[PDB]
């Protein structure tokens, strides 16, 4: 969840 | 307003290369992990917590080699709260001339973006390296697919993609590689 696809 | 200033005269005749962090370059948890490369303190909400990076097995060899080849670009989704002090970790070499995070992505139907046409810098001298197609939904011409990384310490994809970065390097146009 570091770089998430989507929040 | 582009994303990116005017590339600097050591960079300007260079191919530009968004390159993503999170499963591209290292992977992060919350969940604690023993002999990590580095730990980083993240504040969430008023609470810090501990977020335990993994390198990808050959990263310096390639960022290093990225560097000299591209003017590089880190390009990712996620906050700088924690990309900035990864990247400050990570980049021996200066290798990242920008840095973009998430504001400067595209939110297109429930993903997060990197519209290359906002960097400003020619398309035909633009690679993206990145895990999740999605994220260059918009320029797939552009791209070098990457496989997510986690923690197989037998992988070897950053090093076995440098020799096709070395060619991409020379070329006038990535697309006649590429193929737009
Ligand atoms: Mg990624």
């Amino acid at each position: 969840d570091l770089s998430p696809p989507s929040p | 307003q582009y994303l990116l200033p005017e590339a600097k005269a050591q960079d300007s005749d260079k191919i530009c290369v968004v390159i993503n962090l999170d499963e591209t370059l290292v992977h992060s948890s919350f969940k604690p992990v023993n002999n990590a490369d580095f730990i980083i303190p993240v504040e969430i909400d008023g609470v810090v917590h501990q977020v335990y990076v993994l390198k990808r097995p050959h990263v310096d060899e390639f960022l290093q080699r990225m560097g000299e080849l591209f003017e590089c670009v880190l390009f990712t989704a996620s906050l700088a709260k924690y990309a900035d002090p990864v990247a400050d970790l990570l980049d021996k070499w200066g290798a990242f001339r920008a840095r973009l995070f998430r504001e400067s992505c595209v939110f297109h139907r429930g993903n997060y973006v990197k519209d290359l046409s906002r960097l400003g810098r020619d398309l035909r001298r633009v690679l993206i390296l990145d895990n999740s197609p999605a994220s260059y939904v918009f320029h797939p011409d552009n791209a070098v697919p990457v496989a997510s990384w986690f923690d197989n310490m037998s992988d070897t994809e950053l090093h076995d993609l440098l020799p096709f970065f070395e060619q991409l390097s020379r070329v006038d146009d990535v697309y006649s590689v590429l193929r737009q």
